[PDB]
RNA sequence: AAAGGGAAGCGCUUGUGACCAGACUUGCGCCCGGCGGAUCAUCCGGUGUUCUCACCGGUGCACUCCGCCGGGCUCAGGCCAG
RNA sequence: CGGGACCGAGGACCGCGCUCUGCAAGGAUGCUGGCGUAAUGGUCACCAGCGACCCGUCUUGAAACACGGACCAAGGAGUCAAGGUUUUGCGCGAGUGUUUGGGUGUAAAACCCGCACGCGUAAUGAAAGUGAACGUAGGUGAGAGCUUCGGCGCAUCAUCGAC
């Protein structure tokens, strides 16, 4: 016998999505290839967040994007691996280039009306395969009723 | 035709795993049941008792589901079923299903002879 | 087939959904010049020789 | 569905004051902050006003038609004169509307 | 677009009407499936470029997918019958499988399938009689 | 431009007429959504039983 | 058919008796000889294609292809062993 | 330098080497004999050597006691509803929910419609009532990622401020 005071630890992170979305499966295959064949940490972060569940992908609004676009970030490509929502409190949308998992209809319309560009994550992989000149944004994770009641 | 060359087929255990006390009770089938009593000698693995099945008895991955000739059985119901084994005559043999009539068995056996596919139960209904 | 577009225009509260993927051809995406020109060189093959 | 349950796996192993006759309709006064005030304007007219193609007109907003009785004052307004008709208004909301160049009209 | 060979494989990889699943393996009834095995490489109906071989009365009949007629099933198959020497059939099949970059990974399987069909078209030899063995069978 | 689809006559031959393909044919193909909705929908004609 | 000197039953392993499943029966390839046929190579036309590859009709005039039958040879073939 | 035992995983080449025409160097080949069938192998019955208490159940710390079991077949015990809560998948998203109802129908299906309403979008107070920007929605220290290599800094945490 071998005395094992310590225990070998099985993985406590997602290795694959629980979702059955076929397009998400194709995106996961593409970003698995990118994370394997590139040095860019952006690709690994994007792959890991593609694995994530919905409460771990809180929505990001246009006002949050506009806040993070200030101070030299106006020309960077905004990357969100959640839903980009519209904020009607923001009356003037700045010109921006946003790549997201999905957009609401009003957010897409307001970005295109302000003159920015809307992309999917496979288009982001085509144009910035190393994540160059990107601004990676996450939504407020703790802004949930369950988290308030914890 | 002869099977594809393979490593020797080793069975770690050929005897079945008999259920405890099914030799003494006729209402107990011999099919294996794990004893869940806290004081059971088979469950506690006292020596001289029945063995318990476990994953250590598992067969070699290269020879799993191989019959002694080296083929893997594939159940067939008709000629179109047996024609799926056209590219696999060195690895797969055809087992005609039990509810196939004698004439259809004759047709299946003739087609499998043309394809060079071994039939495991070719002598039946003759 | 003429009336189908008006049928889907008349459904109020519903729009045809946007996909999360713009190009479904994964082979075209992976073997495009844009991705392949920035990749690291391969670190191995599909089959690995047994060392010892 | 019954085939997904754990039982199938476990088979084999088992103050203040009282208010009599309260009428909630007496206390109906929904509130909207001033940062949502321009969202009540229809979208094309709102974009014209925010772009600046309407320099001679002011929007008149009836909060009771949209289902609001009180104008609260969270947020900020653009520098556009707006006439707001409301049953109630907070002091800060009136102050911000007056800075924006409009007026708060009291209605019933 | 919304449709690709990868998308069709994700849709039909767990179940389709050509699937034959048993304990010892998963087979496919697809006419464009050389080796009759369920995989993305051999899923001919899934793939944009694909080859299939069927027996003729004498020789083989090879079908290939036309890429510009994928929405026209009546005119989507390029069909050639080889009823000649086996070497000529193998040469032509390898030519349409490898010379112009049309599924070069399938040329071994295609030549092997043509060889199997032509071999099956030979006359069968009579089997030796069954030898009775032991005591009860022999007597 | 948008793709077209051929129109066939009663004899099975093209009539020379084409139609613009409707936009719904470019919608995403989502078997998980289809299976969820079908599982819900197939239960809606059920008649109750009880002892 | 068998066992039985105050229980039987069961586990590991031989043995005896009885009863059985496979495997094997030959394959592929060269060199000769004898048959039976020209869907041998090239060229021409038509058609289809993956646009350079094929199919069909004419040309083979038998040192070329394709089957069959007799010999010979190499290799690979089942079980247990030295 | 002898004598003996057990084993032969892998399956084109690639490597480290050496005594370098080649080798004992990233895992067994070569030669030969008998037999080609119940001979090997397997199943069943029995003898032989060794091994081996009758199963739940209860109790406590555990045994013992106690209780159930003559045998076989068939039933035979964590279910449904309402309301919460956390997590997973999906749709839409500052909104969301067609199905009380109406329209329609190939008629308990499917399809379509909308007023109200529910929940959410604002809280606090017993109540009358009042009601959320000094600041690029603040400062400081961390912080993935990005960077024009000066910095910008997500989520989140700690602390000081503002309403």
């Amino acid at each position: 016998g071998i005395d094992l005071r310590w225990k070998h630890v099985r993985s406590s992170h997602r290795k694959a999505p629980k979702s059955d979305n076929v397009y998400l499966k194709l995106l996961v295959k593409l970003y698995r290839f990118l994370a394997r064949r590139t040095e860019a940490p952006f690709n690994k972060v994007v792959l890991r967040r593609l694995f994530m569940s919905r409460i771990n992908r809180p929505p990001v609004s246009l006002s949050r994007i506009a806040r993070n676009l200030k101070n030299g970030n106006e020309k960077k490509t905004v990357v969100v691996v959640a839903t980009v929502t519209d904020d009607n409190r923001l009356l003037q949308v700045p010109k921006m280039e946003v790549a997201a998992l999905r957009f609401t209809a009003k957010a897409r319309a307001r970005i295109e009306a302000a003159g920015g560009r809307t992309l999917t994550l496979d288009q982001l992989a085509l144009e910035k395969p190393t994540g160059a000149n990107t601004l990676l944004l996450r939504g407020p994770k703790n802004a949930r009723e369950a988290v308030k009641h914890f | 035709v002869a099977a594809k060359k393979h490593v020797p087929i080793v069975k770690k255990r050929t005897k079945r795993f008999m259920r405890h006390q099914s030799d003494r009770f006729k209402c107990l089938d011999s099919a294996w049941r794990k004893p869940k009593g806290i004081d059971n000698r088979v469950r506690r693995r006292f020596k001289g008792n029945l063995a318990m099945p476990s994953i250590g008895y598992g067969s070699n991955k290269k020879t799993k589901h191989m019959m002694p000739s080296g083929h893997k059985a594939f159940l067939v119901h008709n000629v179109k079923d047996v024609e799926l084994l056209l590219m696999h005559n060195r690895t797969y043999a055809a087992e005609i299903a039990h509810n196939v009539s004698s004439r259809k068995r004759i047709d299946i056996i003739t087609r499998a002879k043309q394809l060079g596919v071994k039939v495991t139960n070719a002598k039946a209904k003759v | 087939i003429k009336q189908l577009d008006a049928v889907y225009e008349s459904k109020k509260g519903f729009f045809l959904p946007a996909n999360i993927v713009s190009q479904a051809d994964l082979s075209r995406l992976i073997n495009s010049t844009e991705i392949q020109s920035v990749l690291r060189a391969p670190k191995g093959e599909a089959r690995t020789k047994r060392a010892c | 569905p019954t085939r997904f349950s754990k039982t199938r796996k476990h088979r084999g192993h088992v103050v203040g004051m009282r208010h009599f006759h309260l009428l909630r309709n007496h206390y109906w006064r929904p509130s909207i902050n001033i940062d949502k005030l321009w969202s009540l304007v229809p979208s094309d007219v709102r974009e014209q006003y925010l772009s600046g193609q309407k320099k001679d007109t002011a929007p008149v907003i009836d909060l009771l038609s949209h289902g609001y009785a009180k104008l609260l004052g969270k947020g900020r307004l653009p520098e556009i004169p707006v006439v707001v008709r409301a049953r109630y208004v907070s002091a800060e909301a009136e102050r911000k509307v007056k800075e924006a160049g409009g007026v708060v009209e009291l209605v019933a | 677009s919304n449709v690709s060979a990868d998308l069709i494989w994700e849709v039909s990889r767990n179940y389709n009407s050509f699937l034959v699943k048993q304990r010892t393996g998963t087979f496919s009834r697809d006419a464009l499936n050389l080796t009759n095995q369920h995989s993305r490489k051999h899923a001919g109906f899934v793939n944009d470029k694909a080859l299939g071989i069927v027996p003729a009365e004498k020789g083989v009949k090879v079908i290939a997918k036309k890429v510009k007629a994928a929405n026209k099933p009546a005119s989507s198959l390029y069909t050639v019958t080889y009823k000649s020497t086996a070497r000529k059939a193998y040469k032509a099949i390898a030519s349409q499988a490898a010379k112009h970059g049309y599924r070069a990974d399938l040329r071994q399987a295609a030549v092997a399938r043509a060889s199997a069909i032509l071999r099956s078209q030979r006359p069968v030899k009579p089997e030796p009689p069954k030898k009775l063995r032991g005591a009860a069978a022999r007597r | 431009s948008r793709p077209t689809v051929t129109v066939f006559g009663a004899d099975g031959k093209p009539t020379g007429a084409t139609e613009v393909l409707p936009k719904v044919f470019s919608a995403p193909i989502r078997p998980d959504i289809v299976k969820h909705v079908h599982t819900g929908m197939a239960k809606n004609k059920r008649q109750p039983y009880a002892v």
